[PDB]
């Protein structure tokens, strides 16, 4: 009851509070910055194999 | 107002995004216990929000504890309008809904029925009596002993057309639902003869075992008894609108 | 400092909140869709029923 | 006063006709692409003297239809009584 | 993970490869009020609709889960219903289960509460009558591809001649929407087929429109009930995010409030030996670790 | 019984009230809140399946007509069939990720037994009711699905004495075998509700939403402080599927997977084969089995992934020996000029790399198994996705294999940093 309703809310700007803090030290410096390599690769393989097998279903399909 | 919070908000040394001590701080209550001693050099405390996260308002606190348990209440309501819309849905699957009424409407001629006559018709898959009441049968009816009459609540139902009144009851005998005989000398009404229950020309119950006059059938005549009229009651259902637009 | 005067108070907020919620939805979604209803293709019918009819032979 | 007066011109669907007679052909141009494909695959199926019976002229003819009735469709049906006209 | 656009298959879904999926849907934008944002059957539209199924098409097909009562209020009133739907006869072989129910031994005039029966008593009477080949029940036939669209394509989709390489068996028909692109269905929607009550004019577009629409009319979940559903949505969405910032101060600020706490630690050096902390502790699974654990 | 000890807890109302209204939750992120959703969705399941058990009658000829006409006879019944189908998805949605999270944090150790297989044993009956409840959609997806089942079923007896007729009467659904299959569903399905409460009641022993031991005592009272920040999380995620569902599906949409549940058993009786697929949740197992061919080895693996999802404590655990265990190693004992190795001891979760490059290789290869259906129409034929096979693979050898996890790189790297160190200070 003697304490801020919703403390250290917006101290600062939305850039210190938002863009540096909550994306830069919360998003990237925890979770992005443990996963961006392994799941960039994983997704950049299975689009490359998925191309592939539709080609290969292409060849099937189509002659000429 | 919001524009101002925000500007007061803005220009605030913090390191990083966070409001923390820049110097180590060091706290020690008067009246610890006498063997604690001293503070120890560990600086156990990073962050002053004990004293930073304060609105001095010591006076007047109950204000602020009315207006957390305002904000709790507003959480707490939007969760059991969510509740009660659950509990709409579940309610409403175990009782049924009418969507719409199916018609009964109906018309049968009583024109050529003679006076003082019973007829029995097929309606809604029941039988149904069709009588003709004379000025004489009437008087007769009234003026009788009302200690036979076992119904206060009941009431008789007579038209005006065609010179003579017409009724229109329907024809199940109260009891088990056995049909009554159509007429007998001593009085031209009805008598269920499988266990002796004995009504009146006006369906009335007089000195019967059945507790309960005959049904009335709702029925409105029009074309001086030729365009009887004959719809099932109709009662309120609801939600009745099917679609919002 | 009567719990079930509050526990009116927190069903009134229920209350709002479901009006809040409803009300303009529902006004727009039957604003927006004033002209699909069966009453103007009744009138339709109703107009060319009128307009076949005078203009007929025996 | 607007729909209050006469209509000036009359379509060949407010007429009780059907229009995509004609706009097949007028849709044909653009889908061309697809249309040289289907006649080139026609004219190696022809040329063939053994042909596995898997291989048919269906696919690119589908693709074909699929692009003249993406743009054949929608005109006509924006025409029609009952949904919002464009 | 990216399926291309080519092979015949949307979005991966492989099938359908011999079919024109795409209309109306990926590939053009046919117009339906039903699936708009904030839109709606179109009375008009489904009532011109069922009018087309009963004088044409009721005659091949039927919809066996559905009855004509689901008319009642955007399509159709009672006694008119009634009376549109008094034209046709039921036998008691059309009956999927009396039940002594129905208690008929002859034709008799439908009721609005009667099921859509196609004019055949059973699915093999229809084959025989339709050349081997069974008229569709209309009945969920919204699982089919383009949804919608499905039936108006293929009531308008006999223009295209087959390629090379492809027969068309005599008593079959071309039509690129259909399964192998050959149908058994011939050609049914003619301008001026059908008089309208409205005097809406009748052409095959129109009429394929109508068809459409009240077909998707007599579904469940992409029918009748959709756009009322969706409403629904939007608004629990519209609750849902004016209560997102007190379910906020309900617990974030309240937990970053709890953890306001000073804390101090001093220097103990009396005489007291911390034998608290040498024999003490309590495991509640203490009984898992006795007699198996380090020993 | 004398090799029972007992029970952690015993459920009685007294002391579940007591124990419920006196618990303490330490604090927490939406990460460490499936748990929670799960057990929701799950109360929302019975709930909804209560209510649509009352509508369905178990003849298969009746059901699909049953379900057209008592959504418009009755109010709020088709209502309870989309709760009672997005609950499912979204259950398996919610035990996904809570299986993710825990596979992350490490949760393999012994003090985390009792957690963990009181959780996987749940998971895994969760999966067999789903399985009846297709059944009781009487389409041509139940068909094939029941079709499946019994086919492995009967695998295990060789063909050989009808031994699957006690269920899978013919190994078609018919009167007795709907009914059964009815009846066992809602019995199972209530029973996992029990499951999920011993479940809880044993995960509180050691419950972390991080890997990392924060130093914190206080902790938050759960009726109202936790519970209504796992509320709100489940209201933001919940409000987050919306919008990705609004936007990735199309009001009408071209060539979706619900176009093989056009057909209902009896009514038709040819089946378009070509487009055969489950729902996406059971899409991987279809897929595995489409990837190999073989009846046996596609069997095995099911079976292999259930168990060894369920045996993880103790492939990949401490087990009571204090890191004392020892391994068998192909290769590295030539390295090291050693049969066995000593298991490695840091192992922590946030601060190495190769643990989260492994874990997320894991994920995405998940994620890439349910991305599709092998369509086996010609997938051998044609060369299949070699996407889908290394994903497989790889997740066998994730679950199972102790060098991806707890791997000795890190330990003998540290050691031999602390033994430089340790040199040059002397
Ligand atoms: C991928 C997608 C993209 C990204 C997505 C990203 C998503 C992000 C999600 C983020 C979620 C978290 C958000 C956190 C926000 C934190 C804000 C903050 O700092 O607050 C701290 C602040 C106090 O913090 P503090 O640090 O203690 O203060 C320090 C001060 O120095 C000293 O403080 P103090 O002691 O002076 O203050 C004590 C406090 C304590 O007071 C209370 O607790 C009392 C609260 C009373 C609430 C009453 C609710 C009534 C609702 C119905 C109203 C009628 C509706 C009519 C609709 C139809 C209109 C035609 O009282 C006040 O501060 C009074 C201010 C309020 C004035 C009265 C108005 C209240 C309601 C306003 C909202 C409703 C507007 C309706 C529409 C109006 C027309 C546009 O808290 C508040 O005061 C909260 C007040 C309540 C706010 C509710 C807002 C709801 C908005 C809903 C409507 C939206 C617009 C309209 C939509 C229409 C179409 C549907
Ligand atoms: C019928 C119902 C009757 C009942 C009352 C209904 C009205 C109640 C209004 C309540 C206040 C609503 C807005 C504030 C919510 C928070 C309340 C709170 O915590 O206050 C306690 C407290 C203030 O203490 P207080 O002075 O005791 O309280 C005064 C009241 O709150 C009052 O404060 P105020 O009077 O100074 O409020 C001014 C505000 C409200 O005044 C109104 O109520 C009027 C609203 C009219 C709306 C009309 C819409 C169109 C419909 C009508 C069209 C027809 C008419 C056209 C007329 C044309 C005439 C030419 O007017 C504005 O719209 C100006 C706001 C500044 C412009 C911002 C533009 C949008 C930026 C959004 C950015 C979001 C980024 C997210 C993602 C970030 C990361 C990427 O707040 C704080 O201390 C918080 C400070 C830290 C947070 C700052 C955040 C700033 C940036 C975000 C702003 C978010 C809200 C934007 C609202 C925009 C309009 C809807
Ligand atoms: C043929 C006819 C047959 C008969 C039919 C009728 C049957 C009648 C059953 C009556 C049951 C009486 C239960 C007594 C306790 C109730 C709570 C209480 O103390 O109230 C004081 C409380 C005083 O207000 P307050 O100061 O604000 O305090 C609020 C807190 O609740 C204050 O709580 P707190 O924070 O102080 O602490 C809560 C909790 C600390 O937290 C906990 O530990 C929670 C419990 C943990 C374990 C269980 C987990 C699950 C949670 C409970 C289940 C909730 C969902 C139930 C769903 C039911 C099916 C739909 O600590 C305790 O109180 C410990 C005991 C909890 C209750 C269990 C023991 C006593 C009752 C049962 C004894 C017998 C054993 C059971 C089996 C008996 C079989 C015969 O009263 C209320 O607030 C009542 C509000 C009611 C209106 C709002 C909700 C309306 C519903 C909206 C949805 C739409 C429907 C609308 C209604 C339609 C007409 C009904
Ligand atoms: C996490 C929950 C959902 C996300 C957002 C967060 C919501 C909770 C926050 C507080 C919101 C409080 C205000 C809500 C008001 C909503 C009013 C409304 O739309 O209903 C009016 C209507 C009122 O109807 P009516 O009485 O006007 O008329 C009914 C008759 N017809 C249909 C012809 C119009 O509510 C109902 O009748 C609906 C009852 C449904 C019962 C069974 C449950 C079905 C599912 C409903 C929710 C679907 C959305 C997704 C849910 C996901 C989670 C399960
Ligand atoms: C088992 C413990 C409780 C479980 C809660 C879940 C729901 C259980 C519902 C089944 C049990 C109901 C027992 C009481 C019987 C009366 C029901 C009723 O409302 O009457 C319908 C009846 C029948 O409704 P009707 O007449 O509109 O429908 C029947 C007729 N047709 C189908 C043609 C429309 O309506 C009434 O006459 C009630 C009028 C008074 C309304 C106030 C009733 C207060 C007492 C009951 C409150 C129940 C609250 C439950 C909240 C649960 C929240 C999760
Ligand atoms: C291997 O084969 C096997 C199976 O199949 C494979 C099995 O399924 C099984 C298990 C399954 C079974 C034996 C079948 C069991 C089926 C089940 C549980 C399905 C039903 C589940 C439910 C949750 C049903 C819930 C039902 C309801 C809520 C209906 C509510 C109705 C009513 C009337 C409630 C109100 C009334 C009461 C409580 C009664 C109290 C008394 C009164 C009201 C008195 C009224 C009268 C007067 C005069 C006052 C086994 C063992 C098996 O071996
Ligand atoms: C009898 C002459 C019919 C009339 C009148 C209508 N249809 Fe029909 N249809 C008929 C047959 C014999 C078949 C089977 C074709 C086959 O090769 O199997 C069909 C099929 C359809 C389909 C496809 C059903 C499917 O499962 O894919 C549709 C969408 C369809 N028919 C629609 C339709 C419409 C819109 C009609 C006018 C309203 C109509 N049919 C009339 C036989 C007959
Ligand atoms: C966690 C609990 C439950 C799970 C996971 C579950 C799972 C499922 C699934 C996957 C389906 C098929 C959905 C589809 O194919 O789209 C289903 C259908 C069904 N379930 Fe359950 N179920 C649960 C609880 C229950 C309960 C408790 C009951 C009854 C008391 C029940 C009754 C039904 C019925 C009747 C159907 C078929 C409804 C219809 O076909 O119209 N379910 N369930
Ligand atoms: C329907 C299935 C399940 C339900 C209902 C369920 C329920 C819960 C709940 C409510 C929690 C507490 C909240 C939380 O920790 O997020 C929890 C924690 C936990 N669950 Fe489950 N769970 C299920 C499946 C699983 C699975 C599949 C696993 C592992 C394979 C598992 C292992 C655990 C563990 C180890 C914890 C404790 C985590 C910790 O100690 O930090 N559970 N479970
Ligand atoms: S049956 Fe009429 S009185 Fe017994």
């Amino acid at each position: 009851s003697n304490q801020f309703i919703n403390f250290h809310f917006m101290l600062g700007g939305f850039r210190t509070y938002v863009l540096e803090r909550f994306f830069k030290q919360v998003w990237y410096r925890r979770n992005i910055r443990t996963f961006w390599f392994p799941v960039l690769i994983s997704y950049t393989s299975g689009c490359i194999t998925m191309r592939m097998y539709d080609n290969n279903c292409y060849d099937y399909f189509y002659f000429s | 107002g919001v524009l101002s919070e925000y500007n007061q908000r803005l220009s605030k040394k913090l390191h990083k995004g966070h409001l923390v001590e820049d110097k180590p701080t060091f706290f020690v209550t008067s009246s610890r216990p006498g063997n604690f001693g001293d503070h120890i050099d560990f600086k156990v405390n990073i962050d002053n929000w004990f004293d930073e996260n304060r609105v001095h308002n010591e006076h007047e606190t109950d204000i602020r504890r009315t207006q957390i348990y305002t904000l709790n209440a507003i959480y707490y309501g939007g969760l059991l309008s969510f509740a009660r819309l659950y509990a709409m849905g579940v309610i409403g699957r175990l009782n049924g809904w009418k969507r719409y009424e199916r018609d009964t409407y109906s018309e049968v001629d009583i024109g050529a029925l003679p006076p003082g006559e019973v007829m029995q018709m097929v309606w809604n898959g029941t039988p149904i009596f069709i009588r003709r009441l004379t000025s004489n049968e009437v008087k007769e009816e009234n003026e009788l002993p009302s200690n036979t009459l076992l119904d206060k609540d009941k009431e008789v139902i007579l038209s005006d057309a065609g010179n003579t009144k017409v009724i229109v009851v329907s024809a199940v005998c109260t009891h088990l639902g056995c049909i009554p005989i159509p007429y007998l000398g001593a009085y031209k009404g009805y008598v269920c003869i499988c266990h002796g229950s004995v009504y009146d020309k006006f369906a009335r119950v007089r000195q019967g075992p059945a507790l309960l006059n005959l049904p009335a059938i709702n029925n409105s005549i029009h074309d001086e008894g030729t365009l009887v009229c004959m719809e099932q009651l109709k009662f309120p259902h609801e939600p009745s609108q099917r679609f919002w637009a | 400092y009567y719990p079930f005067l509050w526990q009116f108070f927190i069903l009134g907020t229920s209350f709002v909140w479901f009006h809040v919620c409803y009300d303009p939805w529902l006004a727009i979604y039957q604003a927006n869709n004033a002209h699909r209803s069966l009453e103007t293709a009744l009138t339709k019918e109703k107009a060319h029923k009128k307009k076949l009819a005078e203009q007929e032979e025996s | 006063m607007s729909n209050v007066s006469d209509a000036q011109i009359q379509e060949w669907i407010k007429r009780g006709e059907d229009p995509k007679e004609f706009l097949l052909k007028e849709c044909a141009p653009q889908c061309t692409a697809w249309k040289e494909k289907l006649g080139r695959c026609e004219a190696k199926l022809k040329s063939l003297v053994n042909a596995d019976p898997e291989m048919s002229c269906m696919y690119p003819l589908r693709d074909w239809v699929t692009c003249i009735e993406a743009c054949v469709q929608p005109a006509i049906t924006r025409n029609l009584f009952g949904s919002k006209y464009m | 993970f990216i399926y291309r656009d080519d092979i015949g298959a949307f979005w991966g879904i492989k099938g359908y490869e011999e079919l024109v999926t795409e209309v109306g849907t990926h590939k053009g934008h046919n117009y339906w009020p039903q699936f708009s944002f904030l839109g709606t059957y179109d009375s008009g539209s489904v009532r011109r609709g069922f009018q087309v199924f009963a004088r044409n098409c009721g005659n091949c097909h039927g919809m066996i889960y559905k009855k004509y009562d689901y008319l009642l209020d955007k399509a159709y009133r009672q006694l008119e219903l009634a009376q549109m739907v008094s034209d046709f006869t039921i036998h008691p072989a059309h009956q999927h289960f009396k039940q002594y129910y129905y208690q008929e031994w002859d034709e008799r005039d439908r009721v609005i509460c009667d099921h859509i029966y196609p004019p055949y008593f059973s699915q093999d009477q229809a084959k025989n009558a339709n050349g081997g080949v069974w008229p569709t029940d209309f009945s969920k036939i919204k699982l089919r591809p383009g949804g919608i669209n499905y039936i108006y394509n293929i009531s308008t989709g006999y223009h295209f001649t087959p390629p090379f390489g492809m027969d068309v068996p005599k008593g079959k028909y071309f039509n690129p929407y259909f399964d192998h692109m050959i149908i058994g269905m011939p050609r049914q929607l003619v301008d001026g087929l059908v008089d309208y009550d409205d005097g809406t004019p009748a052409s095959t577009p129109q009429m394929a429109y109508d068809v459409s629409n009240f077909i998707n009319f007599m579904q469940r979940r992409v029918g009748y009930k959709r756009p009322d559903k969706m409403v629904r949505y939007y608004m629990v969405f519209t609750g849902g995010l004016l209560i997102l910032p007190f379910k906020y101060f309900k617990t974030k600020a309240y937990y970053r409030n709890l953890l306001s706490l000073r804390w101090e630690m001093y220097a103990v050096r009396d005489g007291v030996y911390y034998n608290h902390f040498k024999y003490g502790g309590y495991n509640s699974r203490a009984y898992q670790f006795r007699g198996y654990f380090w020993a | 019984m004398e090799w029972n000890k007992g029970t952690y807890m015993s459920t009685s109302i007294k002391k579940i009230v007591q124990y419920f209204s006196v618990m303490t939750v330490s604090f927490h992120d939406i990460n460490s809140l499936f748990g929670f959703f799960t057990f929701l969705t799950i109360a929302s399941q019975l709930v909804s399946g209560t209510m649509l058990a009352f509508s369905l009658v178990p003849e298969p000829m009746l059901i699909p007509m049953v379900r057209e006409e008592e959504d418009v006879e009755d109010l709020y019944t088709d209502d309870f069939f989309w709760l009672h189908e997005r609950g499912v998805d979204m259950l398996f949605i919610f035990s996904y990720f809570h299986l993710f999270r825990k596979i992350y944090l490490n949760n393999f150790e012994y003090e985390q037994e009792a957690a963990w297989k009181s959780g996987v044993f749940t998971f895994l009956l969760f999966q067999v009711v789903v399985f009846l409840g297709l059944v009781l959609c009487c389409t041509h997806l139940s068909d094939i699905t029941l079709a499946i089942a019994a086919n492995l079923y009967d695998t295990f007896f060789a063909g050989k004495g009808k031994f699957y007729w006690w269920i899978f009467t013919s190994k078609e659904l018919n009167t007795d075998t709907i009914i059964r299959l009815a009846y066992l569903h809602y019995v199972l399905a209530f029973f996992l509700a029990y499951l999920g409460l011993i479940h809880g009641v044993d995960m509180h022993y050691d419950w972390k939403n991080e890997s990392s031991m924060d130093g914190l005592e206080t902790e938050m009272i759960w009726f109202d402080e936790a519970l209504s920040n796992e509320l709100g999380a489940m209201i933001e995620i919940i409000l987050i599927v919306m919008i990705v569902c609004f936007f990735m599906y199309p009001e009408p949409e071209a060539l979706s997977y619900e176009f093989f549940m056009w057909g209902d058993i009896g009514f038709i009786n040819d089946v378009r084969f070509l487009s055969v697929a489950p729902h996406w949740y059971f899409r991987p197992f279809m897929a595995w089995l489409t990837v190999c061919p073989f009846h046996k080895i596609g069997l095995f693996g099911l079976i292999y992934y259930f168990f060894i999802l369920f045996y993880q404590p103790v492939i990949h655990g401490t087990n009571e020996q204090n890191n004392y265990t020892k391994r068998n190693v192909a290769f590295v004992s030539f390295f090291i000029n050693r049969s066995d190795i000593m298991t490695p001891k840091y192992h922590s979760v946030e601060d190495n790399l190769l643990h989260q490059i492994t874990f997320w290789l894991f994920l995405c290869s998940a994620l890439y198994v349910t991305s599709y259906l092998p369509y086996g129409r010609f997938y051998n034929r044609i060369n299949g996705n070699y996407g889908t096979l290394w994903s497989f693979m790889y997740i066998f050898f994730y679950l199972g294999n102790s060098f991806l996890r707890r791997p000795l790189i890190t330990e003998l790297y540290l050691f031999n940093a602390f033994v430089k160190s340790k040199f040059l200070k002397k």
